[PDB]
RNA sequence: AUCGAGAGG
């Protein structure tokens, strides 16, 4: 019934937790706040596979 | 003696309005025996109700506002804990300033 | 053979999914009043159908019986308590020498089972007993 | 902040709690293992040496015993294993670290420590299992529950320190709280649900149950009360037997709705000279209400008579309920077939009222009212239409519930339940809401990818037509799960915010003490109030009472 | 606002009046405007009321906002507890805050001030300014382990 | 020590209310068309029905522990077939020369209105009810 | 037949008797089912000494299972409580010693039943200590299971006790007990949707009592005197001897109060 | 500053004894009782050092006096014989 | 706990004779309070007692799957086919007196779980014991025979009571009280104290 | 780790008398009897028989805590009737019904053929 | 991990019934509810003792040591 | 053990709320409470 | 001891 998917380090079973992040190489527009000198921002975070 | 007269002033309005002469005799037909007893319970129950010196009340006051706030949860004004955090912080840029004019 | 597709969250913005495959059935009264109220879909430009709507849940909330009749934080509260329940975590518990292990003497498969339990092997490795429960008021304990 | 303003302490204990109906209010059920561990230094005197010498002889491994012995030289004699732990001969001026015993004063604690009424003193009652036991009617100031909570126990080590718990921090002294100027403790749970069933006009008690019910009151005059029925059979009223627990000299007048002195529905309450006259006892009478029976007896008789009053109501009502019984089950969530028809057609005509308004805004026939947009007037008129329809279904459900419906009986007693719990379980759970609005358009112009774009219908924006008895549809599940998550985050976020608020409050006002000239000052001596509360009163023994001179016509004032 | 007001008979009656509620605040120009009652005007922004209408009017406006967030939830607190808090925010010159820049910058000794926030930074300037502590604070005696002048220690005990 | 009231009444309306073994009663004094009563009555014991006409008595005797009847040595005060014990709590002056009595028999209630018991009933704890067929 | 309580037996078997108890008050027939559960004594295992155990179970797991086995105890009155006898730990006047040893010789799975328990101590001619077997295949209760190469060897002491101390010493299973099937004394308030009569089911004992006439009012002073019981036994004590010892232990228990009054 | 006493005729503090000076009076007495001190009341079968002082107080035999302080530093001494209890 | 967020510890253990019972002699393994039902709105717990009851009698499995056409009305028909009352109620008798319970009790099998929190792995008491090295305060944890913490939230609770003399003893005589010699000129603990 | 041994439910120990008898205060012919190592099987059977004695005024029992197997029994009697004789007659009156019940069942079981 | 001796609730033994129940299912080709009725188990407290039981003992025997 | 193997962490404008996109990819109910509620999600 | 992770109300 053991499903696997885990490691063994020094006899202790260990799991890698999935890590959630925002994707790179996407294009998003943000309304800046009311006391901001600029009105808007288009952003991209450029990543490389 | 002025501060003493100021402090009991609301209570005496309750006293005279209920220990009034038509009221004592027609509404609840007291005898002289019962009336003199009521004058002695009231003087005791009041003098027992006086606060005791040494009572730390600011901690009592702070806890007495603190606990009902922990049970607070939810017509478009800042209510509850953000308003309560607005009030206590002397927040200048409060989220819903309003003006009730008459 | 092109009978099933993999859809992520982005591609699912351009599709229309049914629920039961009975929604794809053409229909043109006498109903069970005790049965719940499903609206007729009134939309028919379907591209996909859900496999089963009960597959939106994880492995812990799939243990829960009748979670559609439950206020939804209770399903959350239960889903963290099923990881505290005691049972047979592995059939080789006697061989393994873990730091802590708790095993039920006489585990029982539940009398009320999710249909997703069979893929979770709960009826093969259960973690509770079917206790005879009386909801009663009796001495006040 | 962590080693001076608060630190870890000796003579402390903590374990899981549960409740005991056969415990008094000021008592705490201390386990024997905790009692054998906790000591109190007792100096030997002629009044105590005959008990203490037997205690030392009884040894640390059973109760009651001692653990150490301190001579005038000041060297501890360990009784766990010494040569002379059996032949000791006590000298005056010596200390015996004896066990915590019955009716010792201990401080009982529950965390978080918001109230003064969360760190109250108790009487020790050494009991033989693993849990901490306490009375049922002390949960509310502690905010305790027997779901897995632990509570801390605290032992004093000086004679005036023991006097400090019993004469200030004791449970009966804290029955009326300065916060809210009202009692914090009242009859709860099965005592409350049974005291309504017992006090019905139709509830009559036979002689055999009566005699057991009289002896169950711990203080008792031995006077069998005269039965309220004589000739066909000597029956008793449930009001007649309950009034034995109410001490004589108590008056309680209260009127609700149509409180004729005929009282056709047995509303209100009239208690005269420790005897009840008319009225079903429920939460208003015997709860923690202002002007309640607990508020009376704590003033009229005293604290110790009110603390003893809790058990005598508990021991009688629990016994009557033990032999009567109570339950719930699904059957008290089922309403009538015709009532289900009236609910499922009520929601349908609410589905028509939203469609017709939506088509009205679709054709731009809108009276642009001032201050809000065209969309904002649409959203308010659909949210309000759907909250009206959920309530109209629940009020349609509460009416169909008969007098024997157990959820209704818990609502009537005030033990557990509210209107909305009847409505969501049996009528319609209602309309879900994230961030205050309706269900948002998380997908592009839709809520779920099973709906067409631009669909502002009730079922597309989180309205749950079905009930918990009926069963939510899978879209209705996810919108409900969306709504409940906000409440889980709100519970999780408000808790850390409110703890920082209360700490800033206490750390600002911590030296505020009524001085001996009654002027509220601080550590520096600066005046804050000249009279505390501007009248110089303690907040307990202050009750609301109408000023009769204000209000009313000038004509009726004069007459 | 269906306000209750005395009838000419003397009894109280409900008198519905039209009331304007705004979405912004400037006190000093709105209250000097014809058509309104400038004796009844009310701002939820109590800090503005402090500088238009005196500090004593800010205190009673501060209490009315605190009382409303409790009464919004349905709870009750006695007057003396809120008004105690409301007085301490007010009993100085202006509005003194319950945050680290507010009461903890007062003249309240030193060691009590270091028990709340900016623990080490307060004790630094206290040694540089050569502060002297009265040691009448609760927190100073809690730290020192002495019996603080609380209710039991307010007085002294003496032989006859 | 003796009888304190005697009359015969005819019933008008019997009302169960929310209860299942008690009924509120509404009846007028027969051969005395100016006095009426209102009383709460156990109906599983004495099933008072509509169009009945029944006698009513109030005694003052015939504190101390209620001992059960040992035998016939303990003799009744009643050829009657329904008896309660109660307590006066108020006396309402309806008008000048018109009075009302208020009785609770452990929550079972009674209101009695007329003006010839002015010499009889009093603000005393003691009260008995007696009703004959 | 005799003055007082009267019994008419409806049905009987080796395994259960169905009977009617009549002209008895209520608290008696209650106090009879209470002693029939847990104050008449039996013999069961109360100490297990283990030698080897290569099985997949734990020793306390099988030791708990061993005590739950029904052993014969018809002649238990000749056997004395071990705390009352003067032996050092256990003798033949106060105890019974069983033994159990098995080996997985077969490649097939080898079971262990309660017939494999072998008595060792001197029985001294009383019907005592035989494991109860009502299984129609001769085997007993299935205690353990063995693999090829696994063995388990232990000795068990069986003592005297009551189910008040542990439920293994329980000679009975379930005491069916219903009085007044028609609800004529109004001892309970039925819960209903429309008709309490159509909702709730007619009990089987409704046949043995008269149907009430709706015109006649509530009998206000009748009490309950006629109770319907079905006592089921495990097999350690035969069914007739459950109630008879239940009667007798109730008799024996009152007399201890009576002789304690004499000592006062 | 230099002897900040108060004459007994001019005393505005409460004639009644506060609970906070009762519990210290009852406590300090039960302390010195527990370390073996004489007792000024016929103890009708009572051994508890607190219960002695509670019965010692209803007969007003405790020879102690509360030095009630004022915020300027002045004080008013009140003997337990003067102080009322309720 | 059950499978529906309903937690709860054990208040008391009752033997089977003290326990209430049905007319077939069936005894509850477990007794829970009805007051923990309406505020929590765990209706599926209540439907579990129905479907499991029919499951044990019929010898079938209970299809408690979500999003099915399984109704409380459809379950209850099957229960009345088995001679029990459709809403799960059963007449119960008191175990003490033997008198019938006036209320009929919702009775059935229900899946219940055993959680890792057991009292005997939680009981902790401490008179005197080991101290920490630097702070000279009691150590942390039952597993090291430690002390409970009298936090500032709990000190805040002691000022409201005015228990001034308890609060000193529990801040000093009950942990890390200590004595140092100081000088009258330099007001610091820089004096040297040769004691004997 | 704290549960008392299960034999304490029915084994007297350390000089615990089976019966303790104490006179009732503010009462006449009234006495209370702390029974020991006993439960509802014996207490509800004595009290139900005391009510059948016409010269018995009051009879009631209670368990002050279900942790412990003990109960208290209070009897009030007619004057000139020692309450111990009311208990003694009723204790003896129980056994007559039981002995007749045992004889009646045995007659019926011997008549039964299975 | 194996058949309990008796039902928890009532105390009627059930351990003698396990091997027979499986032959009523397998060999006699019977459904479950009639199998539990053939074994003399008529109370549902008894009846859930055998129906809901998972015989994990057969998986423990597969490990060789 | 199955639940521990399919669990995501979200280290840190409304991240905790059950978003509409989570349908069929993330369990709506199963998530921890209090400290980091909603950030920890189960597949 | 420190630093972590998980967990309970
Ligand atoms: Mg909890
Ligand atoms: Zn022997
Ligand atoms: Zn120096
Ligand atoms: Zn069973």
């Amino acid at each position: 019934f053991d499903m696997g998917g885990y490691f063994i380090i020094n006899g202790s079973e260990k799991v890698l937790i999935a890590q959630e992040r925002s994707a790179g190489n996407i294009v998003q527009v943000f309304k800046k706040a009311a006391p901001s000198p600029i009105s808007h921002v288009a952003e991209i975070r450029s990543a490389l596979e | 003696q002025n501060a003493q007269r100021d402090a009991v002033t609301l209570f005496c309005c309750l006293l005279r309005s209920r220990l009034a002469t038509r009221r004592v005799l027609q509404e609840y037909r007291l005898t002289k025996q019962a009336f003199d007893w009521v004058l002695s319970n009231i003087e005791a129950q009041f003098l027992r109700s006086v606060v005791h010196p040494g009572e730390m009340v600011g901690v009592l006051a702070a806890q007495s506002i603190g606990e009902p706030a922990t049970q607070m949860t939810l017509k478009k004004v800042t209510s509850g804990v953000p308003r309560l955090k607005e009030i206590l912080n002397v927040a200048k840029n409060m989220k819903t300033p309003s003006l009730t004019v008459y | 053979e092109g009978l099933v597709e993999y859809i992520d969250a982005e591609e699912e913005e351009s599709i229309l999914i049914a629920m039961q495959p009975e929604d794809l059935e053409p229909a043109e009264l006498d109903v069970d009043p005790a049965k719940r109220i499903r609206v007729s879909h009134h939309a028919t430009t379907f591209t996909h159908c859900e496999i089963h709507p009960s597959m939106i849940l994880g492995v812990a909330a799939s243990i829960i019986p009748f979670p559609d009749h439950n206020q939804s934080p209770r399903n959350t509260y239960q889903s963290a308590m099923g990881k505290q329940a005691m049972g047979v975590f592995l059939t080789n518990y006697n061989v393994r020498m873990d730091t802590m292990a708790n095993i039920l003497y006489y585990p029982q498969k539940p009398l009320g089972t999710t249909r997703a339990m069979e893929y979770l092997k709960f009826r093969e490795l259960p973690a509770g007993q079917n206790a005879i429960v009386a909801i009663a008021c009796y001495s006040g304990y | 902040r962590g080693n001076l303003m608060g630190k870890r302490v000796d003579f402390s204990a903590r374990t899981v709690i549960s409740g005991d109906p056969n415990l008094e209010l000021d008592q705490v059920g201390v386990p024997k293992s905790i009692a054998k561990t906790l000591t109190y230094p007792e100096v030997v005197t002629p009044y105590n040496i005959d008990r203490l010498t037997q205690l030392v002889r009884n040894g640390p491994n059973e109760h009651p015993g001692a653990k150490y012995v301190i001579r005038d030289s000041g060297d501890r004699i360990d009784l766990r294993y010494s040569k002379r732990a059996g032949d000791i001969q006590l000298q005056y001026g010596w200390k015996v670290e004896r066990h915590i015993m019955d009716n010792d004063p201990v401080l009982f604690n529950r965390q978080p420590s918001l109230h003064k009424m969360s760190m109250m003193a108790h009487r020790v009652k050494v009991i033989p299992y693993s849990t901490f036991r306490l009375n049922l009617s002390v949960t509310s100031p502690y905010n305790a529950d027997f779901d897995g909570d632990e509570m801390n126990l605290h032992v004093p080590q000086s004679e005036e320190t023991r006097a400090e718990l019993s004469q200030l921090c004791a449970v009966p002294l804290q029955i009326v709280s300065p916060q809210s100027n009202k009692p914090c403790m009242g009859i709860v749970q099965d005592t409350l649900c049974g005291i309504r069933k017992l006090t019905l006009r139709d509830t009559f008690i036979e002689l055999d149950q009566v005699l057991n019910m009289l002896y169950w009151v711990p203080d008792w005059d031995g006077v069998i009360p005269t039965p309220a029925i004589i000739k066909p059979k000597p029956l008793w009223s449930g009001k007649q037997i309950l009034s034995v627990a109410i001490p004589n000299g108590i008056h309680l007048q209260r009127f609700d709705e149509g409180t004729t002195l005929l009282s056709p529905k047995d509303n209100g309450m009239l208690i005269i000279d420790g005897q009840i006259i008319f009225g079903v006892v429920e939460k208003k009478t015997v709860g923690s209400s202002n002007g309640g029976l607990i508020h009376v007896v704590t003033r009229e008789k005293g604290p110790q008579v009110c603390a003893k009053l809790f058990g005598n109501i508990q021991k009688v009502v629990n016994f009557w309920l033990l032999h009567n019984g109570f339950s719930t089950g699904i059957g008290d969530t089922i309403a009538d077939g015709p009532t289900m028809r009236e609910i499922t057609e009520t929601i349908a005509e609410a589905k028509k009222k939203v469609l017709d308004v939506t088509k009205e805004a679709q054709a731009n026939l809108l009276t642009a009212k001032h201050g809000m947009t065209l969309r904002e007037s649409f959203e308010d008129n659909v949210v309000r239409f759907l909250n009206e329809a959920r309530d109209k279904a629940g009020r349609l459900a509460e009416v169909n519930l008969k007098d024997l419906n157990n959820v209704k009986q818990m609502v009537m007693a005030g033990s557990k339940g509210s209107f909305i719990n009847i409505a969501q379980m049996s009528a319609c759970v209602g309309q879900q809401s994230v961030e205050g609005k309706r269900i948002a358009f998380g997908f592009v112009d839709r809520t779920l990818p099973h709906f067409s774009k631009d669909d502002y219908s009730p079922e597309s924006k989180g309205f749950v037509e079905n009930s918990y008895l009926r069963g939510l549809t899978p879209q209705e599940f996810f919108f409900h799960a969306m709504g409940g998550r906000e409440g889980l985050i709100d519970t999780a976020v408000k808790t850390a915010e409110t703890g920082y608020i209360q700490r800033r409050l206490v750390k600002a006002l911590e030296d505020i003490m009524v001085h001996y000239d009654n002027t509220t000052r601080n550590s520096l001596g600066n005046v804050i109030q000249f009279i505390y509360g501007e009248d110089g009163m303690d907040a307990a023994h202050i009750e609301k009472q109408s000023l009769d001179t204000i209000g009313g016509s000038d004509a009726a004032f004069e007459k | 606002y269906d306000r209750k007001v005395p009838s000419p008979t003397g009894e109280y009656v409900k008198e519905p009046e039209w009331v304007l509620e705004t979405d912004g605040v400037n006190l000093s120009e709105v209250m000097t405007v014809p058509g309104i009652d400038p004796t009844r005007i009310y701002t939820n922004s109590f800090i503005d009321i402090m500088e238009v209408l005196g500090i004593e009017a800010g205190r009673a406006a501060l209490y009315k906002e605190v009382y409303n967030v409790i009464a919004s939830d349905g709870s009750y607190v006695n007057y003396r507890h809120m008004a105690l808090l409301v007085d301490v925010m007010t009993t100085q010159g202006g509005l003194t805050s319950v945050t680290r820049h507010g009461f903890n910058r007062s003249n309240t000794g030193a060691l009590m001030r270091c028990s709340f926030e900016e623990t080490v930074e307060i004790l630094f300037e206290a040694g540089a300014s050569a502060e002297l502590d009265d040691c009448r604070g609760v927190s100073e005696n809690v730290i020192l382990g002495q019996m603080a002048p609380i209710g039991t220690g307010a007085f002294d005990v003496m032989i006859d | 020590s003796n009888t304190l009231f005697d009359d015969i009444f005819q019933v008008s309306e019997v009302d169960p209310g929310r209860y299942n073994k008690v009924c509120r009663i509404e009846a007028a004094s027969t051969t005395q068309d100016q006095c009426k009563l209102t009383l709460d009555i156990n109906v599983e014991l004495f099933p008072v029905a509509a169009q009945d006409s029944l006698t009513v008595t109030i005694a003052s005797s015939l504190t101390r522990s209620w001992r059960p009847p040992q035998a016939g040595d303990r003799s009744l005060a009643d050829d009657y077939d329904y008896v309660m014990y109660g307590t006066a709590y108020k006396f309402e002056e309806v008008s000048k020369d018109l009075i009302a009595v208020y009785y609770s028999f452990g929550g079972l209630l009674m209101r009695l209105e007329g003006n010839y018991r002015n010499l009889n009933n009093l603000k005393q704890e003691n009260a008995y009810l007696l009703i004959r067929r | 037949s005799e003055e007082g309580p009267q019994v008419k037996i409806r049905e009987a078997s080796k395994d259960n008797v169905d009977f009617i108890l009549s002209n008895v008050d209520l608290a008696m027939a209650n106090s009879l089912r209470r002693v029939m559960i847990a104050e008449i004594p039996t013999l069961a295992i109360d100490s297990v000494e283990v030698e080897t155990n290569t099985t997949v179970l734990a020793d306390e797991f099988i030791a708990h299972r061993l005590g739950l086995i029904p052993l014969q105890s018809m002649d238990i009155e000749q056997l004395e409580y071990s705390r009352d006898c003067f032996c050092e730990d256990h003798c033949d006047k106060c105890s019974v010693v069983l033994t159990l040893q098995a080996f997985g010789e077969s490649e097939s799975t080898t079971n262990v039943y309660s017939k494999d328990l072998v008595i060792v101590s001197n029985l001294m001619g009383r019907n005592i200590g035989h494991p109860i077997i009502q299984d129609k295949e001769g085997n007993g209760v299935l205690i353990c299971k063995l693999r090829k190469g696994q063995e388990l060897k232990l000795t068990c002491v069986a003592k005297k006790g009551i189910a008040k101390e542990h439920a293994k010493w329980g000679p009975a299973a379930a005491i069916e007990f219903e009085y007044d099937p028609w609800n004529k004394l109004k001892h309970t308030d039925y819960w209903y949707e429309q008709d309490s009569a159509k909702e709730w089911p007619q009990s089987k004992n409704c046949e043995y009592e008269d149907p009430p006439n709706e015109g006649d009012p509530f009998d206000y002073k009748a009490q309950a005197d006629t109770f319907y019981m079905n006592v089921e036994s495990v097999g350690s004590i035969p069914v007739d001897q459950v109630v008879v010892r239940g009667i007798d232990t109730l008799q024996k228990k009152v007399a201890s109060i009576l002789l304690a009054l004499t000592q006062m | 500053l230099k002897e900040k006493a108060i004459p007994k005729d001019q005393r505005a503090t409460t004639p009644y004894m506060t609970k906070y000076e009762r519990a210290r009076i009852l406590g300090t007495r039960a302390l010195q009782i527990s370390m073996n001190a004489p007792v000024f009341v016929d103890l009708e079968g009572e051994t508890d050092p607190l219960r002695i002082a509670m019965k010692e107080l209803a007969e007003k035999k405790i020879p102690l006096v509360i030095r009630r302080y004022l915020p300027d530093g002045s004080f008013e001494d009140w003997s337990v014989e003067e102080l009322i209890v309720d | 706990a059950s499978r529906h967020g309903q937690k709860g510890t054990i208040g008391i253990t009752y033997r089977r004779e003290d326990m209430p019972f049905t007319a077939e002699g069936i005894v509850p393994d477990l007794i829970i309070n009805p007051h923990a039902i309406p505020s929590r709105m765990t209706v599926a717990h209540l439907i579990e007692c129905l479907l499991s009851k029919v499951a044990a009698l019929s010898g079938n499995e209970g299809d408690a799957s979500p999003f099915t056409d399984i109704t409380v009305e459809g379950i209850s028909k099957l229960l009345r086919e088995h001679g029990y009352q459709s809403r799960g109620f059963e007449v119960m008798y008191n175990g003490h007196t033997g008198k019938k319970l006036m209320a009929q009790i919702f009775f059935g099998p229900t899946y219940y779980q055993r959680l890792r929190h057991m009292v005997d792995d939680k009981i902790h008491a401490r008179a005197r014991g080991p101290m920490q090295v630097l702070t000279r305060q009691p150590v942390e944890g039952r597993s090291r025979d430690g002390g409970l913490r009298f936090g500032e939230m709990e000190r805040d609770c002691m000022i409201a009571h005015g228990a001034a003399s308890f609060l000193k003893e529990r801040l000093m005589e009950a942990s890390d009280a200590f004595r140092v010699h100081i000088c009258g000129i330099c007001g610091l603990m820089t004096v040297i104290a040769k004691l004997n | 780790m704290n549960a008392p041994d299960r034999f304490e439910l029915f084994l007297l120990g350390e000089g615990e008398s089976k019966l303790k008898i104490d006179p009732d205060t503010k009462a006449p012919n009234a006495v209370v009897i702390t029974f020991e190592k006993e439960d509802h099987t014996l207490g509800n059977l004595i009290r139900a028989e005391l009510l059948n004695d016409r010269k018995v005024l009051f009879a009631a029992y209670k368990v002050e805590h279900p942790f412990f197997a003990r109960f208290k029994l209070r009897i009030q009697t007619t004057e000139g009737y020692d309450p111990k004789d009311a208990l003694k007659n009723a204790c003896n009156s129980i056994i007559n019904k039981l002995g007749a019940l045992k004889t009646n069942f045995e007659t019926e079981w011997n008549l039964q053929t299975l | 991990m194996i058949v309990p001796v008796r039902c928890f609730s009532c105390g009627k033994v059930v351990g003698d019934k396990w091997e027979s129940y499986l032959n009523l299912l397998q060999e006699d080709e019977l459904d479950e509810g009639t199998a539990l009725s053939r074994l003399g188990l008529k109370r549902y407290c008894c009846r859930r003792m055998i129906l809901t039981h998972v015989d994990l003992i057969e998986k423990f025997l597969r490990y060789n040591p | 053990t199955l639940s521990h193997l399919r669990r995501t962490n979200t280290p840190i404008a409304k991240p905790r709320q059950l978003h509409n996109t989570h349908w069929g990819l993330v369990c709506p109910a199963e998530t921890p409470e209090g400290q980091a509620c909603g950030l920890v999600k189960n597949l």
